[PDB]
RNA sequence: GGCCUGCU
RNA sequence: AGUAGAAACAAGGCC
């Protein structure tokens, strides 16, 4: 039958009908009479629509061939011959522009004169039944319907026929051409009734070929095919198989509970080796401040001018000389770098306006100090294979180092009060609710407690230094840059003040990965002689740069004044995390506020004021040789703030591992102290897990010592 | 006196101050170089936990595979992957018996979803291993490349737009003699059957960064695109199953987890009378993923899909069949340094099979020596067990089956147990009349776990009396206690854009106040610090200050120009009006009545060249990877302002041989923008159909010109011009 | 490196007092030279010539880098040009 | 006119012609998401790192013809170098602030009508009345509650057709909404937003947010009302309760 | 010496 | 040298 559509109809219509065939997903080889019927429907749609044009009037202009002009409007514009999505697109667009009603089924054409749709259907059966059939299929329709049938008859409601009658003679001539051409073909044994509305399909997902063999190799050891295994599974029913293997399984497979008593836990062993060194990016306990007493705010001002003005406030400069060498570098380079920094600072002082940011010369001194041109050149393996020295990067456990007493004192003095306010908080919306007033009062109390704390000063120092370093690295990637360490505080009298700890020289910072390292050299003034705790300054070079006179009742001290100079490095991640050190304030004060709220849930009243003023209640916050010492809530605030600050400063994988594996043991010990009969399956394994995190970090070793002290004081 | 914060625990219980034990204020550990060492170590460890299995050689991939299932029962407490098929089938049968109709229903909804799912659902995924280029690429890019290759090779069933048809094409590709791929350096290369099989069965290995809570780094894996559809269907089934199990806690959030934990502890302890003792085990499973054999997941799913259409069973079984034969790419490689000659070199991992061992240290030398037998075409066969939690939900199903297997109806003894399982972590409440009963119950639970290939970490687990325990960093002490140290890293600028960062910060403060019991004063301090960091990050200072920045001049002139300066946004250098009462209001709407009409109009102008919206999914959704958890998405309330710009892209593609991808990106985006202008609903609802672009665009041009004349700007001259231009593009597409 | 500016010289009666100062912008001091005589040390900062002990007092402010010389009980023999040193000033006349 | 003209210009060049011809409508989404840009793992680090560069943001090409290349002192506002995989050009953040002080102005009166949810929140809070804070232990129990206070009793899909018919009336397709509540919602949001020119996508997104019901599990103590849950952070705490009555009541 | 890139 | 820690940075590539 398909030979007929090969022969007669034009290409355009046959591929339109083929795409309509693909539309609903049925195959053309099984039933083709539908293809012919609907392609004839589509053909009558065209032949009825084309050759029919309109101009600004009604009364369509009919031309056998559209002449070249703007007057190519089509009388009837076709609906079908398009995908369902576009057919409904045209339906909705016509409804929204023509203000007509939206039909629920697919029309075939639209006309302007009568501003409505045409649903053309030419069926094998006579018209006077198919018409009202499709009419009762369509609900309350104003779209006019018109149908032909092979006998040659026409019909329509309203007795309406919308265009010329010679066109309809055309239609029925086409119709009988179709008819008495099948006459030569002979199809009416099924042509009248060949489609009955079949819609059914079964989804087929068949495993075959290579993928089947893979299925045959992904079974238990004693199975040969997926078919057999699935049959076995379907036939499988529970018949007490877990019990049999449990009985047969060796009894050494057990989870015996070892009781956890007061005498069970042993102190954590600390590693032994050379004392632990300093790792901070700046001096914490041995910092010195040169000040100007200016009225500018933290960010307000220009760095270089402030630094120069602060440094001019000090008199007593001496020619620098080596006091304590780096022990691994070239100290003369550090000396020359310091003198170069001074010289270029003067050079800025001379000229017209202090630059906002200064670049330094790339001398051999800072070329060595900043580690320039030291990365091995990257080459290909095929060119370097016979080199005996060629091997992997050194990948082994870090060097072992024992704890020293300097970190303990540094933390002790990091929780001490100061003679300045190191936090100038921002603005918030004016409090409107009583709860907001309570929150503001609490916040004011904590700010009064923690602002005068060395932890806040360290927070500001780190934030400013890391912000400046990151910005300089991102801006001046190539050229070495000078950045004075600046921090602005407020005195007890209320006068604002600036403080200059020293200088940082940032080097080449072409940082691609988050782990890539930018090297800088840090110089900081101090008065602490490095000849008393040399092991804490393994990586520092310390010079003697001047003498300071601070008013004291013992005449006047006239102390020496040294310069701690070192080469340090950071990374994008480290800079970003060090510039978010202000969340240590959060951590600490959230803990304290949780304490206050928990206690106030007992007594139905806010308990902040008496906690902060009466200072009757105290918490164990340290141990003295006499015994455990307790301090007021403010001291707890400062201690927790210092702990968070040191966590942010000495952060490392060792800290995370020890924190987790020691929190586990802390929970076990707490369960013991709560009389909850705690038990363990392998306590030695937990101890070994904790002890492997303690390698060389001073902070984690101090935490381990604190944990041992807590165990000793606990378990009683 | 020496200060010691830990001594604070002598007065404050450990859980009431547990936040102090979370050093989440410093930089988390990161990996620096290759992850090849970790990948090799994981492969060797997975293969040696199942050493007593039986060896075979796949006839298709030619790789050695180790099957430990039904192997000898363990005789020691060391990790073992010798799961027994009959035991696990019985466990699943008991799970079904205790929850009748679970499998049949879940299979019904899964069948509905599979037969109505679309291909585009695969684009909604993070990095995936594209085999066309042998590298990780965004899910959409890899899917597009694979579809292009399939269409070039003759597999065009995916044009039906159905994921099931895409999987049919994927499987049909397995039986092809020779496929063709494209490489740029364009060159057409031919892949034989075995090479393509291994490229479709392989995984890409990387090192996990920003992982807090352990000293050593780990390795993670990413699968290809051929196997992700089957994984999607299997995980849909597993999620539908677990949603019907109250003992599971994987498909829920954190608060639901806490609620279920409280309910189970109350149920276990309350029902226990005075005579019965109760004990809670806070258990962690050692080597959870390395001991879960994909064959056992195949067994579980084929038991689940019993009495179901065979096509459903086949499509759900394809995934574990491929995992059982999965291969893993070793990784980036190894970098060597020579200090004598002062140079460095980078050898790819694919050379580990043949490269001499003189360059490697003792540990790496032994690892390579042990893993070499499993090396096939630069990748190692990893049949014995899963790599990194790809089947999280099925593992949770197995754990829930174990938990339910002790409902006192199967124990047949006075002791019994229950609890909650979330993959790699569990809380087990066991009750028994005497300490001997508790010991026997825990021993039998451990033994049954060892029969299913699941191991309990004795070093990271402990048992106490009920009332105090831990679960996924949630510490329960007669009621869950807030931590607030897990969410600390999320208190900074997110890094999306100005308005997005502001809204996300305020919303995070609000949420942590609601859930994590953040205090009022602490919340105010957090708001102040966040505002300070926000102003210092975006160079948007109050405007009345003299802080010179790269943006302080325009901000200051805008400040001096504005009359009601209280309406200026913090992004434009205005005062901050936020407070505890205003944390749930966008900044634009909070300052709407205070803005001057000129500034208000300039700010919220639709014609601004900065705002760009791509799809309904990416309107106000921000992907923030939370600390100590999987990547998560958040809805943030924000008004589309001129500050909603999107930041610069990487721009490093220009120096790579894969430079033509940018031209293809530009052309695809131009075509997509044209289509959207032709089809405005393209973004909100993704268009569907089987036609091509130009057909729809030209035909809609026809119709829209028509109707927009029937009322609108068009004129006959223009309408006819459009009609004949449509004809022109038609004849152009002809040729 | 340092520049030295003297002030406070002039004309004074026998038994009178006069105050010199030196603004400097190690040791600093005052020297004097009388007509036809060599330049002699007066005081430095302390150390003092025997001729001026109990009569002349030197002090130093390090903050402002200033070295005052208070001269009391002046005599005709103290008539000289007085020079600051740290480097030399220009010299300031003192006539008793 | 224009649209078909850039269509013809695209089809003029062979590569785009092939892309338009061979690519089917269904693959629309795929190729639209086809990109070499990886999703950032650490957005904060790079946002703090990119903002230190010049020209850190991106904007459409049209910015080159509305904003001058430099400001009064000569600080550059935009660059002509396009982004990696787009025709957009990289520009400095000042071009934002500049746009807010001398850029074109419009009538933003209809934004309150569009962003109905946020302005309703503001109005509800502005007329709220606070009360005394009572300090007592709060038994926070976890419950499933609806957060959206303006949901019109419609699901996502249920209101998606309404949203399309309100914004994209022609792409609705087969669906014609039956429920009369949807009829009235369509009428109201059609006549209200008849000429709003913000964007079809944002209008659809905000209509989805407003009409679609959404639910989440939260620890609550009292309240349980939709209006009382949006301020759950302000009314309920660990040991304090703040009586509050939104402006709506 | 000149120019390109900074998660590809 | 320095940062850092089971492998890396201490710029890369292209002419």
């Amino acid at each position: 039958m398909e030979d007929f559509v090969r022969q007669c109809f034009n290409p355009m219509i046959v591929e339109l009908a083929e795409k309509a065939m693909k539309e609903y997903g049925e195959d053309l080889k099984i039933e083709t009479n539908k293809f012919a019927a609907i392609c004839t429907h589509l053909e009558v749609c065209f032949m009825y629509s084309d050759f029919h044009f309109i101009n600004e009037r009604g009364e369509s202009i009919i031309v056998e061939s559209g002449d070249p002009n703007a007057l190519l409007k089509h009388r009837f514009e076709i609906i079908e011959g398009r995908d369902r999505t576009m057919a409904w697109t045209v339906v909705n667009s016509i409804c929204n522009t023509t203000g007509a009603e939206k039909p629920k089924f697919l029309p075939d054409l639209y006309d302007y004169k009568e501003n409505r749709f045409i649903e053309i259907g030419v069926t094998r059966r006579e018209v006077h039944i198919y018409y009202l059939e499709k009419a009762n299929k369509i609900k309350s329709e104003k779209t006019h319907i018109h149908i032909f049938s092979f006998t040659g008859e026409e019909m329509a409601t309203k007795a309406d026929y919308t265009l010329d009658e010679e066109s309809r003679a055309r239609i029925k001539t086409r119709l009988f051409t179709i008819r008495q051409e099948m006459a030569s073909r002979g199809l009416w044994d099924s042509f009248r009734q060949s489609e009955r509305g079949e819609e059914t399909i079964e989804e087929r997902f068949e495993i075959t070929g290579t993928m089947r063999r893979l299925a045959d190799q992904s079974l238990p050891p004693n199975f040969s095919s997926l078919e057999n295994f699935r049959a076995y599974v379907d036939g499988f029913e529970p018949n007490g198989y877990i019990e049999g293997k449990l009985s047969q399984m060796s009894k050494e497979v057990n989870a015996r509970i070892e009781p956890f008593l007061k005498t069970t836990p042993r102190p954590l062993r600390l590693p032994d080796g050379p004392p632990c060194s300093q790792r901070s990016k700046f001096l914490l306990m041995d910092a010195l401040k040169l000040s100007i007493e200016d009225p500018s705010h933290e960010g307000e001002g220009i760095p270089l001018y402030d630094a120069i003005k602060c440094m001019r406030t000090f008199f007593g400069w001496k020619e620098p000389n080596v006091v304590k060498p780096h022990e691994k570098g070239i100290n003369p380079n550090y000396l020359l770098a310091w003198k170069q920094v001074l010289a270029e600072l003067q050079d800025i002082e001379n000229e017209e306006k202090i630059p906002k940011t200064k670049n330094m010369k790339k001398t051999s001194q800072l070329k060595w100090a900043l580690g320039e041109n030291m990365a091995p050149e990257k080459v290909d393996f095929d060119d370097c294979k016979d080199v005996s020295d060629l091997k992997q990067y050194d990948s082994d456990e870090p060097e072992l180092r024992s704890l020293a007493s300097w970190i303990q004192s540094e933390f002790n003095k990091a929780c001490e009060l100061t003679d300045s306010s190191w936090i100038e908080l921002d603005e918030i919306g004016e409090d409107v609710a009583p709860i907001e007033h309570i929150a503001s009062m609490r916040r004011n109390y904590f700010t009064a407690e923690v602002s005068h704390c060395r932890a806040t000063e360290y927070i500001m120092k780190g934030v400013y230094i890391n912000t400046a370093l990151l910005n300089a690295s991102c801006a001046a990637m190539d050229d070495f840059q000078l950045i004075p360490m600046i921090s602005k505080c407020r005195t007890k009298e209320g006068r604002r003040k600036t403080n200059l700890y020293g200088f940082i020289i940032k080097g080449r910072s072409h940082l691609r990965n988050d782990t890539d390292v930018v090297n800088f050299v840090s110089m900081e003034f101090s008065l602490t002689d490095p000849r008393l705790e040399p092991h804490k300054w393994e990586k520092y070079c310390v010079l003697e740069i001047g003498d300071m006179l601070l008013r004291s009742a013992i005449g006047q001290v006239s102390r020496p004044m040294f310069l701690y100079v070192r080469t340090n490095g950071t990374s994008k991640i480290k800079m970003k995390w060090g510039m978010e050190m202000r969340r240590c304030l959060l951590q600490s004060l959230q803990q304290i506020e949780s304490m206050i709220e928990a206690e106030s849930s007992v007594k139905e009243k806010d308990m902040t004021k008496e906690f902060f003023e009466n200072k009757s209640e105290t918490w164990p916050i340290g141990e003295s040789p006499k015994g455990v010492e307790e301090g007021s809530i403010g001291k707890v605030c400062r201690t927790l703030l210092a702990k968070s600050v040191f966590n942010s400063l000495y952060a490392s994988p060792q800290l995370e591992g020890f924190s987790a594996e020691s929190r586990k043991l802390l929970l076990i010990v707490q369960a013991l102290r709560d009389n909850l009969e705690p038990g363990t399956f392998d306590l030695g394994g937990l101890y070994e897990a904790i002890e492997e995190c303690l390698i060389n970090d001073p902070w984690v070793l101090l935490n381990a010592s604190w944990f041992n002290s807590f165990l000793t004081h606990a378990l009683r | 006196m020496d200060v010691n914060p830990t001594l604070l625990f002598l007065k404050v219980p450990a859980q009431n101050a547990i936040s102090t034990t979370f050093p989440y204020t410093g930089d988390p550990p990161y990996s620096h170089g290759t992850g090849t060492g970790y990948t090799m170590d994981t492969v060797n460890r997975t293969h040696q936990y199942s050493e007593k299995g039986r060896w075979t050689t796949n006839t298709e991939t030619g790789a050695p595979q180790l099957n430990p299932i039904d192997g000898p029962l363990p005789e020691d407490n060391e990790p073992s992957g010798y799961a027994q098929t009959d035991c696990v089938l019985e466990a699943m049968a008991f799970l079904e018996e205790s929850h009748p109709g679970i499998f049949e229903n879940s299979c019904l909804e899964t069948m509905e979803v599979v037969q109505q799912t679309r291909v585009d659902k695969l684009t909604q995924g993070r990095q995936t291993y594209d085999w066309t280029l042998n590298r990780n690429q965004p899910a959409a890019t890899a899917l597009a490349n694979t579809i292009e290759v399939f269409r070039s090779n003759g597999l065009t069933a995916n044009e039906s737009g159905r994921l099931i048809d895409f999987l049919k094409d994927v499987m049909e590709s397995m039986d092809k003699e020779e496929m063709e791929i494209t490489t740029h350096f364009k060159k057409k290369q031919r892949l034989n059957k075995r090479s393509y099989l291994i490229r479709a069965l392989t995984l890409n290995t990387m090192t996990k960064d920003a992982e807090r809570g352990k000293l050593k780094r780990r390795a993670i894996a990413t699968p290809g695109m051929q196997i992700r559809g089957f994984v999607y269907f299997v995980e849909t089934l597993a999620r539908s199953i677990c949603e019907k199990l109250e003992q599971s806690g994987l498909p829920v959030g954190g608060n639901e987890k806490k609620a279920k934990l409280a309910n189970v502890v109350r149920k276990m302890m309350t029902n226990s009378q005075d005579t019965e003792l109760s004990f809670t085990i806070t258990g962690d499973n050692t080597k959870w993923n390395e001991n879960q054999n994909p064959r056992m997941f195949l067994a579980m799913i084929t038991y689940i899909t019993r009495n179901q259409p065979e096509w459903f069973r086949n499509v759900l079984s394809i995934a574990p069949i491929m995992f059982s034969n999965k291969m893993a790419r070793l990784g980036k490689g190894y970098m060597f340094e020579s200090k004598s000659m002062k140079l460095r070199t980078q050898i790819p991992a694919e050379m580990l099979a043949s490269i001499d061992l003189k360059y490697f240290n003792d540990s790496t030398r032994k690892k390579i020596e042990k893993i070499r037998p499993l090396l096939i075409d630069g990748t190692a066969s990893l049949s014995p067990g899963m790599m990194m939690g790809m089947f999280n939900m099925l593992s949770t199903v197995l754990g829930v089956s174990i938990l339910n297997l002790g409902q006192k109806r199967y124990t047949k003894t006075t002791y019994w147990w229950d609890g909650l399982q979330s993959s790699d972590d569990f809380a087990l409440i066991v009750n028994a009349p005497n300490h001997e009963g508790i010991q026997a119950g825990v021993d039998r639970f451990y033994r049954t776990c060892k029969l299913l290939g699941i191991n309990m970490s004795k070093k990271k687990s402990y048992i106490n009396r009920t009332g105090t325990f831990e679960f996924t960093s949630f510490f329960y002490r007669y009621g869950f206690v807030a931590n607030f140290s897990m969410e600390l890293p999320s208190f900074g600028v997110s890094g999306i854009n100005e308005s997005a960062d502001m809204s996300i910060g305020v919303t995070v403060i609000k949420n942590n106040m609601i859930n994590n019991d953040l205090g009022p004063a602490t919340a105010q301090m957090a708001l102040q610090l966040f505002i300070k960091d926000y102003r210092y990050t975006y160079r948007c200072h109050r405007g009345d200050t003299q802080i010179q920045t790269r943006r302080s001049f325009e901000i200051k002139k805008l400040w001096e120009q504005t009359r009601s300066k209280a309406g200026l946004l913090v992004s434009d250098g205005g005062p901050n009006l936020y407070n505890i009462r205003n944390l749930h209001i966008p900044e634009v709407c909070l300052k709407w009545e205070l803005m001057d009409e000129d500034y208000q109009g300039r700010l919220c102008n639709p014609l601004n060249p900065f705002v760009s919206h791509k799809e309904i999914e990416s309107v106000n959704n921000a992907v923030m990877m939370p600390a100590h958890g999987p990547a998560k998405n958040m809805e943030y309330d924000a008004v589309a302002t001129t500050h909603s710009w999107i930041p610069k892209r990487n721009r490093s593609i220009l120096n790579t041989s894969q430079r033509g991808i940018l031209e293809d990106e530009q052309m695809y985006q131009k075509c997509c923008n044209l289509f959207e202008k032709f089809f405005p609903s393209s973004s909100y609802r993704r268009p569907v159909g089987i036609s091509s672009m130009v057909e729809a665009m030209v035909s809609r041009a026809r119709i829209d010109a028509r109707i927009d004349f029937e009322s609108g700007r068009i004129k006959k001259e223009e309408f006819a011009e459009i009609m004949k231009i449509c004809s022109t593009i038609e004849e152009l597409r002809r040729q | 490196q340092v520049q030295l500016q003297e002030s406070g010289g002039g004309l004074v009666q026998p038994g009178g007092s006069l105050r010199l100062s030196c603004t400097a912008s190690s040791a600093m001091g005052w020297y004097r030279q009388a007509p036809g005589k060599e330049r002699e040390l007066v005081a430095r900062i302390t150390n003092f010539a025997d001729s001026v002990k109990d009569r002349f007092t030197i002090s130093r402010d390090a903050t402002e880098n200033t070295v005052v010389l208070q001269m009391n009980s002046l005599k005709a023999e103290d008539t000289a040009v007085y020079y600051c040193n740290g480097l030399w000033g220009q010299g300031t006349q003192v006539t008793v | 006119m224009e649209r078909i003209k850039e269509l013809r210009d695209l089809m003029s060049q062979s590569r785009t012609r092939e892309i338009l011809t061979k690519t089917t409508v269904d693959h629309m989404a795929i190729i639209k998401k086809y990109t070499s840009g990886r999703q950032e793992k650490n957005p904060a680090l790079r946002m703090k790192w990119m903002m230190a560069m010049k020209y850190p943001i991106t904007a459409d090409k049209r910015i080159m013809e509305m904003i001058p290349e430099r400001n009064e002192q000569g600080q550059t506002l935009w660059s002509k170098t396009n982004d990696a995989g787009s025709d957009r050009v990289m520009v400095s953040p000042l071009a934002v602030t500049w746009w807010n002080r001398n850029g074109p102005t419009t009538s933003a009166v209809h934004y309150p009508k569009i962003y109905k949810t946020y302005f309703e929140k503001v109005e509800r809070l502005k007329h709220g009345t606070f009360g005394p804070v009572h300090f007592r232990n709060q038994v926070k129990i976890r419950r499933r509650v609806d957060i959206n206070p303006g949901h019109a009793d419609l699901s996502a899909k249920e209101a998606q057709d309404v949203i399309m018919e309100v914004v994209f009336p022609n792409e609705v397709g087969a669906r014609i909404l039956t429920s009369e509540s949807q009829l009235t919602i369509t009428k109201e949001k059609k006549e209200e937003l008849q000429d709003c020119k913000i964007s079809p996508l944002m209008v659809a997104y905000m209509l989805e947010r407003e009409l679609v019901r959404k639910t989440r599990f939260l620890p609550v103590a009292g309240g349980t009302s939709s209006v009382y849950i949006e301020v759950l952070h302000l009314t309920q705490g660990t040991c304090w309760e703040q009586m509050y009555t939104p402006g709506g009541e």
